[PDB]
C-alpha cells in the first residue's frame, strides 16, 4: 500500500509516510553522474532492479509524460499457436528445472496431459531440496490445475478411452483430497513473504478486480477508461501466458475475456456512434488472436448482430496472414496422415473454426488465400463443420477478395472429388443448413459467369446409366460443363416432370424455358382452374419479373389472391394483401415490387401501418432500403 | 459397503461414542494422529528386527539360536556401534532404508481426517511425501533446528528423527543410547509433543500395547494431574482380541481402546482390511451414510441451521456453502442435488414437512426442532425440492425501516431505551444511516464491551465489522462536521486495523458455524453475481437480432432474484458495507443491464414491469446523470 | 403442453419447437429446418428455402396435410396446437423445427 503503479507504466505516490525512495531510484536511473557514485555491487543490484522494471515496462513517475507508449508483447509459443516449434522444443534435452517448466506446459497446451503432469511430479521431487521455491510452488499448483483438466477430460469425454484407467486410477488415487488453500501458508518464512503475492495461484476467483472494472466501462461514461481496461487485459494474457499457468485454459478466464472485448467493442460501438451531435478499437495480431480464441463461433456471430465490425479497421495484416496459414497448415498437418489428439482437436477446432470465421475482414493474399481455402475444403473434417456450413465459412471468405483463378480451380476440385465421391449410391450428402454443392456451382457461376468444366465435362463424357446419383450430381451442377455433355445429360431427361424440376428449381432450369414446358406452366394453370370450378406464387413470380410472355393467366385469377397480386396488380384489391407474404422475398424481388407504381402507393401505406402498430423493424428496414 | 452398514449397527455404546468423538474432533480442526510403524510396514517397510537379524549375523556369525527379547532389539546394534564403527553402521541402514516403497491406502484416509498435526514414530518419506501429494502441508520436524524453523502451524511431528539429512544414526533414535537420555538430545521435540498431546485429541494407531514410546507417555501423563487431559485412544488392530483386563487396565492409565478384531472377523496375517475396517468407519461416519431414522437427520441439519438461528437473512449462494458443496440451492427456492454421498436428508425433511403423520412420529424436543428449522427454511423462502413446482412464486419484501426511507420513524425508534444486544444493534445502524455516525461509533463499542462474555459471537463479530466500516465512514468524511477531539480519538485507536485475520481468531465454535461470514472481512465479494451479469451480457442478450418472442424463464429473473438476494442481505442484516462505493456500482450495473436487456428484449420484433422497490432502487443507487443515461440510451 | 419451448421467431414468421410429422404429402418422421439467406446467389425468388428431413432429404407433388405431430421428449401429441398455429399464420411451414439464419 505505498505509491499507486498505474496501467501505463507510471508510479504516483499514495501512503508512503517516509523517504521517496522510487524517487531517489529514478533520478538516480537519469542522470549518470549521481549513478556513478556508488559502491560496485549495490550499483549491480541497481542494474538488476533497471532491467527488471524496464522488462516490467514500469518507468518514470507522473512527473514527466508525454512519451507514454505501451507496445504489447506476449513473447510465448503457446500464444502465437507455433505448435510444430513447440514439438521440436518438446523433444530436446532439458539442462535446468525452468526447462522442463516450460516443457511441461507447452506439452500441457497440445493435448499431452499425461507427460506433461509426469513431468510436472519430477519437477516437484527434483526442486524440493533447492532454494526459490517460486519453480517449485507453480509446479504442484499447475500439476492440480493438470489433474482438474484430465478428471474433467474423464467428466466430459466419457459422456472413447483417451487415458488409460491405469493413469486414471492412479493420480484418482494420490490427488483426490487436495485442498490448496493452505498451501502458500505451509510454505517457508522466506516462501510466505517475498512471493507473498502469489497468493491469489492458490484460488481461481481472483479475477473480480478488473471485471468490475469492466463495469466502469458500463458505468455510464482524449484518453478514456478503454486504454485502462484494454492495458490491463493485455496485463492479464502476459501474466498467465509468459508465467506458463495452466490456469489460463479455465472457463472463468475465457469468460473474462470473453466479456472484456465484448464491452470493449460495444463502447467503440457507442463511441464512434455518439453522432448525434456534431459530425474505434483499432485491431492488431494481437486482438485478432484474441477475438479468434477466446470466443466462439456464435459469440463472434453476436457480435457482427450487436457491433458493425465493418467499420473496425485493422493492422498487420502480414502476421494475421501468418497466424490464417499456420492455422491451416495445422489443419493438415492434424489430417494428413493422423494424430487426432481428442483433447488438442475439440481446442484447436474451435480456434480455427472462429478465426476462418473472422477471417472475412482481414484482406488477405494469393498463395495465402490458396492454403486456407485448400485447407477449408479438402482436409477440413466433418461432424463439426459440414458442406454446407463449408459455404457459409467459404463464401464469407470468398466475398470480400477478388477470386483469383486458382481458387475457381481448386473449388473445382472440389466439385470433381464430390462427383468422384457420388460414384456409391449410398451418399448421403448430409447438411446442417440445407445449402448444398449447387450452391458452390453457383458461387462460380458467379465470380466468373463463363466457366467451362474441363474434368467434369470429362465424367459426364465417360457418365454411363448405372450410378443414378452420379447422375444427379452432375445434374444439378447443370451450367458448368461442355457442349457435348450436354448433348449426354440433356438425353437424360425427364421433361414430363412439371414441379420436381420445379418444385425448387433443384436442378438449376432456371437456365432456360423450353417452351413446350412454359406451355406446359400454362397448362397447369388449365388443370388448375378445371380442379377449381366446383409453391404457386412462384408461378406468378414468374410472370412478374416479364419471363413468361402468356398473358392468359388472368383468367386464372381466382383461386390465389398473390397470383393476381403478380399477375394483375391494377385490378386486385389492396386491401386484402396479408403483409406477411414479404418476409419471404429476395432483395431483387421487393426491389421490383419497389419499382412499379400502384404497388408502391397501398404497401407504403399497409407497411407504415404494421410499423406503426408496433415495432416491427424488418418492415421498417424493407421500408427505408427497397420502398425508399 | 453393506458390511460396513453392518459393522455399524454390530457396534457396542462406548465404540459409537468414540466414533463420534473422533468424528467431531475431525469436525473442529482438532484431531491429532500418534501413528506407528503397523501403519508404514504394510507399505513393504522394512521393520527393525530384520535389522537386528543383519546386525547380529554380521558381529556374532551364528544366525540367532532362540528369538530376541526386548533389550537385544536395541544392544546387538549398540554392540555394533560401538565395536566395528560409524560407517559400517550408516552402510547398513543406508543398505536397507534406501526402499521407494509406495503408500499404504490408510495413509489416505489418515490424511483424510482433517488432521490437525501428525505425530509419527517412523523414519520413513511417506507421511510427508504423501501431504506433498494431497496438497497439505505439515510442518516436517526431525530435528531441533526444524522446530525453530517451523513453517507453519501444522506440525509432522517425526520425534525419533528422520534420513532426510542422510543415512547417518547420528540422526535418528535407533540405538539404546537415544532412549537413555532422550531428555537432554531433544529438549525442544519433547516439550513440542508434550504440547500437542496435551492441547489435542490423540488416537494411537499402529502400536502394541506395552510398547516403550506408549510406556514413557503413560509415565508422563500419570504425572500430569488429573482433570485436565484428554484421555487419548488406541485403535487396537491386532491378530488376537483383546482380553478384558488388559483393557481395562489401559483404560485406567489414560488411553481409550477401540478394538479392531472385535469388530470384524480377519484373518491373522489380514492386518490391512482391519486397518481399513476401522478407519473406513471412521470416514463414513464423516460422510454420513450411516444416517438413517427421523432423529438422526433431523439434528444434522439442526446443528447446522441452528447458528443461522441469529442473523436475519442468510443469501442462497451462501447457503450452499453452509451444506458444504451439496445440494445446489437456486434462486428461486428450489433445492437440486449435487455431490452429496448419502442419505437423502433434505428429502426426508421435505417429505416431513408435506405430510403431517410422519410429521407426528417423532419425540417433542426434535419435533420442536423441525419446528424450528421449518420457521428457518420458510423465512428465508427455501422450498420443496426440484420434482414440485409451478407455484413458484417470489415476492420479495424488505421489511426494514432503513430502506424505506421512515426518517422519522428511525429517530423515533433511536430516542427508547434498548432492551437488548440486538435492540443496540439495529439502533446504532439507524443511527448510522441518518448522517449520526459518532454515536453510533460509541454504541458498536459498547456492544462490543458488553458482548464479548455472553457467548454467540456473531453480533459481537458483526458489531467489529461494522465499527470498522463506521470508522473508514468517519475518515472518508475527513478525507473529502466531527470535532478533534474524536477524530484524533478513532485515529489513535483504529490505525493499525486489519480485519483479514478478525474471523480467524474467533473460536472453534465461531470457526465452523458462522464460517459463512468469511466474506463480511473483505469488500470484494461482489466477484460472483457481477460475472452473472456478464451471462446477461453474454449473448443470450442476442434475443433481440432475431424476432424471438420466446416464452418461458430466461437469466433476467435470475439477475433479478440474486439482485433482491444481495439487497435483503445487506440492508435486513443492518450491514454497513451497503454505503461504500462498490455496492451502488454493482446494483448501478446490474439494472443497467437488466434494463438494456429489457431494451434488447421487446425491439426483437424484427419487458421488465417496475414496482416499488425497482422505483426506490433506480432513486437511491443510481445517480441523476445515469438516469439520464437510461433515457438516452 | 409444450408451451415453454414454443418460439415466435418473426424475421420469417416460424415457431421453433421440436416436433415430429407424420404427413400425407403416405411418410412418417418429419422435421423441418428453415434458412434465412435474403442474399441467396442464383438460389424461383425467395429468402427462406425448407429442407425437409425423413431421417435424411425426402428428395421432394405437395399437399402437406399433416396427420400426426408428437411433442419429442415429452409425448400427448400436440396436434390441435399444431392445427391451430396452422390456421393463424398464413404463411408456408408454421412449425419449423431449427432455424440456419444465415
Amino acid at each position: 500500500y505505498d505509491y499507486h503503479f498505474e496501467v501505463n507504466g507510471t508510479v504516483v505516490r499514495h501512503k508512503n509516510k517516509g523517504f521517496g525512495y522510487m524517487e531517489r531510484f529514478f533520478e538516480l536511473k537519469e542522470s549518470c553522474d549521481e549513478r556513478s557514485k556508488l559502491s560496485k555491487k549495490q550499483y549491480e543490484r541497481f542494474n538488476a532492479l533497471f532491467n527488471f522494471f524496464e522488462k516490467n515496462g514500469v518507468i518514470c513517475m507522473a512527473k514527466d509524460a508525454g512519451t507514454l507508449n505501451t507496445s504489447i508483447e506476449i513473447n510465448s509459443l503457446a500464444y502465437h499457436g507455433k505448435y510444430d516449434v513447440m514439438k521440436k522444443f518438446i523433444e530436446e534435452q532439458s539442462v535446468s528445472i525452468e526447462d522442463d517448466y516450460k516443457k511441461a506446459f507447452f506439452l500441457a497446451c497440445l493435448g499431452r496431459w499425461e507427460e506433461s503432469y509426469d513431468l510436472y511430479s519430477n519437477i516437484i521431487l527434483n526442486s524440493i531440496d533447492e532454494s526459490n521455491g517460486c519453480v517449485y510452488y507453480l509446479s504442484q499448483i499447475n500439476r492440480y490445475r493438470i489433474y482438474q483438466s484430465i478428471t474433467q477430460a474423464v467428466t466430459q469425454f466419457n459422456g472413447y478411452k483417451p487415458f488409460t484407467d491405469e493413469f486414471l486410477a492412479r493420480i484418482e488415487r494420490e490427488m483426490t483430497n487436495f485442498n490448496i488453500d493452505d498451501l502458500f501458508n505451509g510454505m517457508p518464512f522466506e516462501f510466505q513473504k517475498k512471493y507473498k503475492i502469489l497468493e491469489f495461484l492458490s484460488d481461481n476467483q481472483f479475477l473480480y478486480d478488473d471485471t468490475v472494472k469492466l463495469f466502469e466501462l458500463t458505468n455510464k461514461v482524449g484518453m478514456s477508461s478503454d486504454i485502462v481496461v484494454l492495458l490491463r487485459l493485455y496485463d492479464n494474457l502476459r501474466f498467465l501466458y509468459e508465467n506458463c499457468l495452466w490456469s489460463v485454459s479455465f472457463h472463468e478466464f475465457h469468460q473474462y475475456i470473453r466479456n472484456s472485448m465484448s464491452l470493449l467493442i460495444e463502447k467503440a460501438e457507442y463511441e464512434r456512434t455518439r453522432d448525434i451531435d456534431e459530425l474505434g478499437f483499432f485491431m492488431e495480431y494481437y486482438d485478432f488472436v484474441n477475438i479468434s480464441r477466446h470466443f466462439k463461433i456464435d459469440d463472434i456471430k453476436n457480435l457482427e448482430r450487436s457491433c458493425s465490425i465493418d467499420k473496425i479497421r485493422f493492422g498487420e495484416q502480414e502476421k494475421i496472414e501468418e497466424y490464417l496459414v499456420g492455422i491451416a497448415e495445422e489443419i493438415t498437418k492434424q489430417f494428413s496422415a493422423n494424430g487426432m489428439n481428442v483433447v488438442f482437436y475439440t481446442q484447436f477446432i474451435s480456434e480455427a473454426k472462429a478465426a476462418l470465421y473472422f477471417a472475412k475482414y482481414v484482406k488477405l493474399s494469393e498463395e495465402g488465400l490458396g492454403k486456407i481455402v485448400k485447407a477449408l475444403l479438402f482436409y477440413f473434417p466433418e461432424r463439426d463443420l459440414d458442406i454446407g456450413k463449408r459455404y457459409v465459412w467459404l463464401e464469407r471468405l470468398t466475398k470480400c477478395n477478388e477470386l483469383p483463378k486458382s481458387i475457381i480451380s481448386i473449388i473445382d476440385d472440389f466439385l470433381v472429388l464430390q462427383a468422384e465421391k457420388h460414384i456409391d449410391q449410398n451418399y448421403s450428402e448430409v447438411s446442417s443448413n440445407g445449402l448444398y454443392s449447387r450452391d458452390y456451382g453457383a458461387l462460380i457461376k458467379h465470380f466468373e459467369k463463363n466457366f467451362i468444366s474441363k474434368r467434369l465435362s470429362e465424367i459426364t463424357l465417360c457418365l454411363t446409366q448405372d450410378k443414378q446419383k452420379q447422375i444427379d450430381f452432375l445434374f444439378k451442377l447443370l451450367p458448368l460443363l461442355s457442349t457435348n455433355a450436354k448433348s449426354h445429360l440433356l438425353s437424360f431427361k425427364s421433361v414430363e416432370n412439371i414441379n420436381d424440376l420445379m418444385n425448387g428449381i433443384r436442378i438449376g432450369l432456371i437456365d432456360e424455358f423450353t417452351p413446350e414446358h412454359e406451355e406446359l406452366i400454362i397448362e397447369y394453370l388449365e388443370t388448375r382452374k378445371v380442379n377449381y370450378i366446383v409453391y404457386m406464387s412462384t408461378f406468378g413470380i414468374w410472370y412478374f419479373l416479364e419471363e413468361i410472355n402468356n398473358s392468359k393467366m388472368e383468367e386464372f385469377i381466382g383461386m390465389d389472391d398473390q397470383y393476381d397480386f403478380f399477375v394483375d396488380p391494377e385490378n386486385f384489391d389492396y386491401k386484402k394483401f396479408i403483409p406477411s407474404w414479404l418476409k419471404n422475398y429476395n432483395d431483387k424481388l421487393l426491389g421490383k415490387i419497389a419499382g412499379n407504381k400502384h404497388m408502391k402507393h397501398h404497401v407504403i401505406e399497409v407497411l407504415k401501418e404494421r410499423v406503426k402498430n408496433s415495432n416491427d423493424k424488418r418492415y421498417l428496414e424493407i421500408l427505408m432500403n427497397y420502398f425508399i | 459397503g453393506e458390511k460396513l452398514k453392518e459393522v455399524f449397527l454390530m457396534l457396542d455404546n462406548n465404540v459409537v461414542e468414540c466414533i463420534k468423538e473422533i468424528t467431531e474432533s475431525s469436525r473442529n480442526g482438532k484431531l491429532v494422529f500418534f501413528v506407528g510403524a503397523g501403519v508404514s510396514t504394510l507399505s513393504d517397510y522394512p521393520q527393525w528386527w530384520r535389522l537386528v537379524d543383519k546386525y547380529h549375523e554380521e558381529l556374532y556369525g551364528s544366525p540367532k539360536k532362540g528369538n530376541y527379547s526386548s533389550d537385544e532389539y536395541l544392544r546387538i546394534p549398540q554392540i555394533f556401534y560401538n565395536v566395528k564403527g560409524e560407517m559400517a553402521f550408516d552402510g547398513i541402514l543406508k543398505d536397507f532404508f534406501q526402499v521407494d516403497k509406495p503408500t499404504n491406502p490408510i495413509h489416505d484416509k489418515i490424511l483424510a481426517m482433517n488432521p490437525a498435526h501428525v505425530i509419527t514414530t517412523n523414519y520413513d518419506n511417506l507421511i510427508d511425501t504423501a501431504c506433498w501429494k494431497r496438497g497439505k502441508y505439515f510442518s516436517v520436524i526431525s530435528a531441533e533446528e526444524d522446530v525453530a524453523n517451523a513453517t507453519s502451524s501444522r506440525y509432522l511431528l517425526k520425534v525419533h528423527g528422520d534420513f532426510r539429512k542422510g543415512f547417518k544414526g547420528e540422526n535418528v533414535v535407533l540405538k539404546e543410547d537415544d532412549y537413555l537420555n532422550y531428555d537432554q538430545n531433544y529438549p525442544l521435540i519433547s516439550n513440542l509433543m508434550k504440547t500437542i498431546i496435551a492441547t489435542h485429541t490423540i488416537v494411537f494407531i499402529g502400536y502394541g500395547l506395552g510398547d516403550y514410546n506408549i510406556n514413557m507417555l503413560l509415565n508422563w501423563v500419570r504425572k500430569l494431574q488429573k482433570d485436565s487431559f484428554h484421555k487419548p485412544f488406541f485403535i487396537r488392530t491386532d491378530p488376537s482380541p483383546i482380553e478384558n483386563e488388559t483393557l481395562i487396565y489401559y483404560e485406567n492409565k489414560g488411553l481409550r481402546i477401540i478394538d479392531a478384531a472385535s469388530l470384524i472377523d480377519s484373518n491373522e496375517y489380514d492386518y490391512l482390511e482391519r486397518y481399513s475396517a476401522v478407519m473406513d468407519l471412521l470416514i463414513e461416519s464423516q460422510e454420513n451414510k450411516f444416517i438413517t431414522k427421523d432423529d438422526e437427520v433431523i439434528d444434522y441439519i439442526y446443528g447446522k441451521i441452528s447458528p443461522l438461528f441469529a442473523l436475519q437473512y442468510i443469501r442462497k449462494i451462501d447457503l450452499k456453502h453452509v451444506f458444504e458443496y451439496d445440494y445446489h440451492f437456486e434462486v428461486n427456492g428450489t433445492v437440486v442435488r449435487h455431490k452429496n454421498k448419502g442419505f437423502g436428508y433434505m428429502e426426508r425433511f421435505f417429505e416431513l414437512k408435506e405430510s403431517c403423520d410422519e410429521r407426528s412420529k417423532l419425540s417433542k424436543k426434535q419435533y420442536e426442532r423441525f419446528n424450528a428449522l421449518f420457521n428457518f427454511f420458510e423465512k428465508n423462502g427455501v422450498i420443496c425440492m426440484a420434482k414440485d413446482a409451478g407455484t413458484l412464486n417470489t415476492s420479495i419484501e424488505i421489511n426494514s425501516l432503513a430502506y424505506h426511507g421512515k426518517y422519522d420513524v428511525m429517530k423515533k425508534f433511536i430516542e427508547e431505551q434498548s432492551v437488548s444486544i440486538e435492540d443496540d444493534y439495529k439502533k446504532a445502524f439507524f443511527l448510522a444511516c441518518l448522517g449520526r455516525w459518532e454515536e453510533s461509533y460509541d454504541l458498536y463499542s459498547n456492544i462490543i464491551l458488553n458482548s464479548i462474555d455472553e457467548s454467540n459471537g456473531c453480533v459481537y463479530y458483526l458489531s467489529q465489522i461494522n465499527r470498522y466500516r463506521i470508522y473508514q465512514s468517519i475518515t472518508q468524511a475527513v478525507t473529502q462536521p466531527f470535532t478533534d477531539e474524536f477524530l484524533a480519538r478513532i485515529e489513535r485507536e483504529m490505525t493499525n486495523f486489519n480485519i483479514d485475520d478478525l474471523f480467524n481468531g474467533m473460536p472453534f465454535e465461531f470457526q465452523k458455524k458462522y464460517k459463512i461470514l468469511e466474506f463480511l472481512s473483505d469488500n470484494q465479494f461482489l466477484y460472483d453475481d457481477t460475472v452473472k451479469l456478464f451471462e446477461l451480457t453474454n449473448k443470450v442478450r442476442s434475443e433481440m437480432s432475431e424476432g424471438s418472442y420466446s416464452f418461458g424463464m430466461s437469466s433476467d429473473i435470475v439477475v433479478l432474484l440474486r439482485l433482491y438476494d444481495n439487497l435483503r442481505f445487506l440492508y435486513e442484516n443492518c450491514l454497513w458495507s451497503v454505503s461504500f462505493h462498490e455496492f451502488h456500482q454493482y446494483i448501478r450495473n446490474s439494472m443497467s443491464l437488466l434494463i438494456e436487456k429489457a431494451e434488447y428484449e421487446r425491439t426483437r420484433d424484427i419487458g421488465f414491469f417496475m414496482e416499488y422497490y425497482d422505483f426506490v432502487n433506480i432513486s437511491r443507487h443510481f445517480k441523476i446523470d445515469d438516469i439520464k443515461n437510461l433515457e438516452r440510451s | 403442453g409444450a408451451t415453454h419451448d414454443l418460439v415466435y421467431h418473426s424475421k420469417i414468421n416460424t415457431f421453433v419447437w421440436d416436433v415430429e410429422f407424420d404427413i400425407v404429402l403416405e411418410l412418417n418422421k418429419c422435421y423441418f429446418v428453415k434458412c434465412f439467406n435474403p442474399y441467396r446467389i442464383n438460389g424461383d425468388f425467395a429468402v427462406s428455402s425448407i429442407d425437409i428431413f425423413s431421417e435424411g432429404k425426402r428428395l421432394l407433388e405437395f399437399n402437406f396435410k399433416i396427420t400426426k405431430a408428437v411433442h419429442v421428449a415429452t409425448s400427448k401429441d400436440v396436434t390441435e396446437i399444431v392445427l391451430h398455429l396452422s390456421e393463424r399464420i398464413s404463411s408456408p411451414f408454421p412449425i419449423v423445427k431449427e432455424v440456419v439464419y444465415l
